C-alpha cells in the first residue's frame, strides 16, 4: 500500500466464494395494484393517416 | 337553373398541418353509424365550395 511515491490508501476486498458474512437484508418489492391492457382502435383511419 | 352545381366530385377541401404547436379539431365522417366519434388531429384552415363563383370556378379555388 505504503511505500509507493506517495504513499496509498488501503482496502481489502472479500473474494466471490465466500464473503461469507456480510449484512444481509430481506427486500420486499411493492407495486400495485391493477396493471392492464387496454385497445383503443383508431378513430377515423384512412391511407392517408391513423387517428 | 344552370347549376355547378349538383355536378362536383369536390365536396370540401382540407388544409392539415401535423406541426404548429396548434390544437386539435375534428373532421366529420359520411359514415352514419355511428356519431360520434369526435377524432382529434390539427387541422388549420379548410372551405367548401362556395356557391356560386360560377365555371370557372373548376379553374381554381380562392379564400
Amino acid at each position: 500500500m505504503s511505500n509507493s511515491a506517495i504513499p496509498l490508501n488501503v482496502v481489502a476486498v472479500q473474494e466471490p466464494r465466500l464473503e461469507l458474512n456480510n449484512e444481509r437484508t430481506w427486500v420486499v418489492v411493492k407495486g400495485g395494484q391493477q396493471v392492464t391492457y387496454y385497445p383503443f382502435p383508431s378513430t377515423s383511419f384512412s391511407s392517408n393517416q391513423f387517428n | 337553373y344552370p347549376t355547378l352545381s349538383n355536378w362536383n366530385a369536390v365536396k370540401t377541401i382540407q388544409l392539415v398541418s401535423n406541426l404548429l404547436p396548434i390544437n386539435k379539431e375534428s373532421i366529420p365522417s359520411f359514415r352514419n353509424s355511428n356519431v360520434g366519434i369526435i377524432n382529434a388531429q390539427g387541422i388549420l384552415a379548410d372551405f367548401v365550395p362556395l356557391v356560386t363563383n360560377g365555371p370557372e370556378a373548376r379553374i381554381s379555388i380562392d379564400f
